[PDB]
């Protein structure tokens, strides 16, 4: 993996083109996440 | 060391995590082509993930991180989909499971928003879409995505297209 920025812990991936996106963000150390749920699902078909 | 406990539908804790994963749905701007098409999921199991060592590795960082930032770990509630999901569990996050192409450089991506995770769970741009029917957009295979704890610290904001 690269590096987080010099000075931060993590990049936070703003959205400037569409106003319903939420952010999205990187971290550069596994060791900054843990996977606390697992989640089992299928997408639904619109009607 | 992982062991995997059944949430019941009834407890507050798969409901909110429910609600979480149905309300951050949105449109994508490929229109479907990665993720599929949809509004809404059928969950069919919520597990929490117990794993005495990787949680000690992550608050170990993670008070590494508060330390260096006025005791302020910026801990949030965030999704990732993966081809992975399976080791990611038994193994934790390591840099096997960083997007290398990502536009923010190899790291470990996640996202608030469930539906853009949803996209990478059968690979980059959905890849070839489930292994059953090569469908992005299957309605009957099983998916699967974490909901993890996630220290950012002081983040770098990038505003992006
Ligand atoms: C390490 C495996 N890999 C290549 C298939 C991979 C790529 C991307 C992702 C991923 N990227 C995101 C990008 C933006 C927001 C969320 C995600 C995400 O959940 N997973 C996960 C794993
Ligand atoms: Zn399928």
């Amino acid at each position: 993996m690269a590096h987080s920025p010099p000075g931060h812990h993590s990049v936070t991936g703003r959205p400037s083109v569409n106003g319903l996106a939420l952010a999205e963000y990187v971290i550069y150390r596994g060791e900054q996440a843990y996977p606390e749920y697992l989640i089992t699902y299928q997408i639904m078909r619109p009607e | 060391g992982t062991i995997l406990i059944d949430l019941s539908p009834d407890d507050k804790e798969f409901q909110s995590v429910e609600e979480e994963m149905q309300s951050t749905v949105r449109e994508h701007r490929d229109g479907g082509h990665a993720g599929g098409i949809f509004n809404r999921y059928n969950i069919l199991k919520i597990q929490k993930v117990c794993n005495k060592k990787l949680w000690e590795r992550y608050t170990h960082r993670r008070k590494e991180v508060s330390e260096e930032n006025h005791n302020h770990a910026n801990e949030r509630m965030l999704f990732h989909g993966s081809p992975f999901v399976n080791a990611i569990i038994h193994k934790g996050f390591d840099e096997r499971h960083a997007y290398i192409g990502g536009m923010f450089g190899a790291g470990i991506y996640f996202a608030e928003n469930s539906s853009k995770s949803n996209q990478y769970v059968y690979g980059i741009g959905g890849g070839t879409g489930c292994p059953v029917h090569k469908d992005r957009s299957c309605y009957i295979c099983h998916r699967q995505l974490l909901f993890c704890r996630v220290t950012l610290g002081k983040s770098f904001l990038q505003f992006s297209a």
